[PDB]
């Protein structure tokens, strides 16, 4: 059923050519020509995880035959409280291999040894935060022994866990900040989720006065607020049988926020 | 009467009050409960910002029922009436408190 | 009324 | 016997098709369709944990043959200091899995992987502010890795817990309100119970102004105390010989609170 | 010899069933019937306890051949700073079993397994207030998940306690007060004890207004103090050699309070 | 009559 199929795509997530994520990856292309580790900070869903999986798909592993594959930047999300152990599994398992039961020795010479040999150039951690101070240590050890620009993602809960130790926060100095959207800059991607992501039967004219005034107050120039704010308000609209995002229906979600 | 720029605009007399209503700072605290001058109060939304001061307006008349304010944005902003528990019934001056 | 609440239970496993 | 039987069943409980139970249904439906992770807030005995419960039964597993079960809706009431393998257990356990003892990343993997398959959609976590703050964390990896919206579900104390992480207050912002009950809605909501609850042999009259006062003077219209003083007064009177509540005995009940 | 044996007896305790005990017992009987969950409060020294030690004796264990056994009133007197483990641990060997080494979870899942099966309908915490804040969400879990009266017992310093949790204020807000007595009450008791506790070989006339008197600026109408005056005066006049309480000795003893 | 604390106790058994 179209409705169905519609509500499916809606649900979704996709990848929105926004300037902060090309302003993003040109800065990591220097990182990484540099080798240079660094942080990247902004408050949270301005978007910093999807800028950074995106860099990942475009520097995605290259293949060659019956080798290893060659690997630019190694993307890591590790859970809650990671320990080296697990920062070591995250790592070694991004690159294909599987860990074998064994020492945290045995872990840290594995990862290092496949992180050579795949000629991995960049570490993304995204919410670095969650690393435990003890985990800092090896991070760092990767970034000095290593050719790798560690890259440190969080939000300022990040700047806080650094600023416990002088070694991290000396070796991750350099930072980009994510910031809110604002004026034609939000303007401009709420027309262009309109064209790139609803894509309604109707044209909604959702950067229209009445549309703006809304939006802008709701979403508060986040980027994450704007597409979940969008995608629900199309699902109403096409359960009511609109085929157009109404006015009343984009307000009645506002309120919610 | 001849000497006035323009003809006042007649205040909303409650607005008045409001801003002749004195006040003092307090923090929300555990179970939204918060303190003030021994009375203990609590209103609809309170405990969602315990852990911070508030700043809430009092008149000496009866301190019941408090008008309590949180500053966001570095703006005041109204929260609720906390009441003074087991006394929303009858008022109670801060004299004899 | 819409259910006994014991009985949802048994009715649920 | 009469007197025996009546008290065992009215000691007992029962769900009412309540407004806000309708309301919150349609709301939760819209959040699951799209997927969307949001909150559930109301003072205490407002009929938030009722009207949760009332919506994974209407979204009963579907079982298939030799499958595991179908389950789009989980609920779970965590305990108190609910750290993340608590959290886990949890779900596998309503999942109709068991736990086998191991690491906190073999229950994490573990629940993942029958999250999928099981095909869950919402995941209901009431009294979410008995979560550790580390366990959140978890919470938004199963919101985010996952195509599961996840429903917080407290008193305003959720919000002080919420507030604390900027990443779960702007993941968990879209919020429904569960107010107490005023006016007509008060006075339809005592009509029905004396209708469908108490069922006692003569008609109690509850809906009368000068029984309605008492009920709307002690209740403060929390559904809670509606219930519970109405069932005490009704066993009360039974015990006493009273085919109804009387005005007295209602005086005497309400005169406890 | 003589005065070892009655003073032996007269620094003992006796229970005297004062119509505070009865009104007690009658209403617990109802919150009982209903499983419904409330509180005791009153004034130090007011019979809290010993009213609730009565009723928990005429509700006594039975027992069943080889059958664990059945429990009606579960009465625990929690030490200060009680955490859930200690609460777990005072009410599972309440009911007949020695704990084993575990975690909070296995005394939780150990508790709630004997709560049931000792068939477990009303549960007295008498000094609730040195329950730990955390501790009253298991609290509030046995008297949700199970059928159990849950009663709360203590003075004001339970009201600031409960107060502070709106989940629990909820919960236990129908009370039963405890009063001072007064009056003909009070000269009603004052009869009872000469005749009923202190039988020296012959009669004190303690109604007797001279004594009444004193006796009502001593004692201020607490119980405790009615008791612990008159069996302390009884010793004394023992001890001098006399047959019976003088008012000099009552006197020698109202003047340290 | 008067319940005698000890009796009471020993009774419980
Ligand atoms: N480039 C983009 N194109 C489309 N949608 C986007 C984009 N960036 C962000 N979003 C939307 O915003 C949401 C949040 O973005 P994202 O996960 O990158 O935030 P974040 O900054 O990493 O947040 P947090 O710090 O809270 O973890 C996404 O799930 C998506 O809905
Ligand atoms: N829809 C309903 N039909 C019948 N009884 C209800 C209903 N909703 C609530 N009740 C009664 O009110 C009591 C309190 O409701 P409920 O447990 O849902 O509250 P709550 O909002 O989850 O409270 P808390 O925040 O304190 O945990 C119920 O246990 C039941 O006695
Ligand atoms: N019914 C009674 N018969 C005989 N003596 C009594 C009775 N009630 C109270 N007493 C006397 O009063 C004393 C105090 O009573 P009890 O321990 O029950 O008070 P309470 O209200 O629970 O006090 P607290 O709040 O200080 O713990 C008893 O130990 C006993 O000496
Ligand atoms: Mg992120
Ligand atoms: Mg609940
Ligand atoms: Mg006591």
């Amino acid at each position: 059923e179209w409705l169905q199929a519609e509500i499916a795509r809606l649900k979704g997530k996709s990848i929105v050519p926004l300037q902060q994520v090309k302003t993003l990856h040109d800065w990591l292309d220097g990182k990484r020509k540099a080798r240079k580790s660094c942080r990247v900070v902004g408050e949270s869903r301005t978007g910093k995880t999807v800028a950074c999986d995106a860099y990942r798909y475009r520097h995605k592993p290259q293949q060659e035959a019956g080798r290893p594959p060659t690997v630019p930047v190694v993307y890591i999300r590790p859970h809650q409280k990671c320990g080296p152990k697990d920062l070591f599994k995250k790592i070694t398992e991004y690159l294909k291999y599987r860990v074998t039961k064994g020492t945290v020795s045995d872990f840290r010479d594995r990862t290092i040894e496949v992180l050579k040999g795949c000629g991995v150039e960049m570490l993304i951690i995204d919410e670095a935060d969650r690393l435990k101070p003890e985990t800092f240590a090896d991070v760092r050890d990767i970034a000095e022994d290593l050719g790798i620009a560690v890259v440190l993602v969080g939000t300022d809960r990040l700047d806080a866990v650094i600023k416990r130790d002088e070694q991290v926060l000396e070796r991750f100095r350099a930072h980009l900040r994510f910031g809110k959207l604002s004026g034609e800059d939000f303007k401009n991607t709420v027309e262009m989720w309109e064209q790139m992501v609803l894509k309604l039967p109707v044209s909604s004219n959702l950067k229209s006065k009445e549309m703006l005034r809304i939006l802008t107050s709701a979403t508060e120039g986040y980027i994450g607020r704007l597409d979940e704010i969008l995608r629900e308000a199309a699902i109403r609209s096409l359960s009511r049988g609109l085929k157009k995002i109404d006015k009343a229906v984009l307000q009645e979600v506002a309120k919610e926020y | 009467e001849a000497g006035l720029p323009t003809v006042p605009v007649p205040i909303p007399e409650r607005d008045l009050d409001i801003c002749l209503m004195k006040q003092s700072r307090r923090t929300v605290q555990r179970g939204g409960c918060l303190q003030f001058q021994n009375l203990m109060y609590r209103g609809e939304y309170l405990a969602g910002y315990a852990g911070e001061t508030v700043n809430l307006r009092f008149d000496p008349r009866d301190i019941t029922t408090i008008l309590v304010y949180r500053q966001e944005n570095n703006q005041e902003v109204f929260l609720t009436r906390a009441h003074a528990q087991g006394l929303e019934t009858e008022q109670l001056a801060l004299d004899e408190a | 009324e819409v259910w006994d609440y014991e009985q949802l239970r048994e009715e649920y496993g």
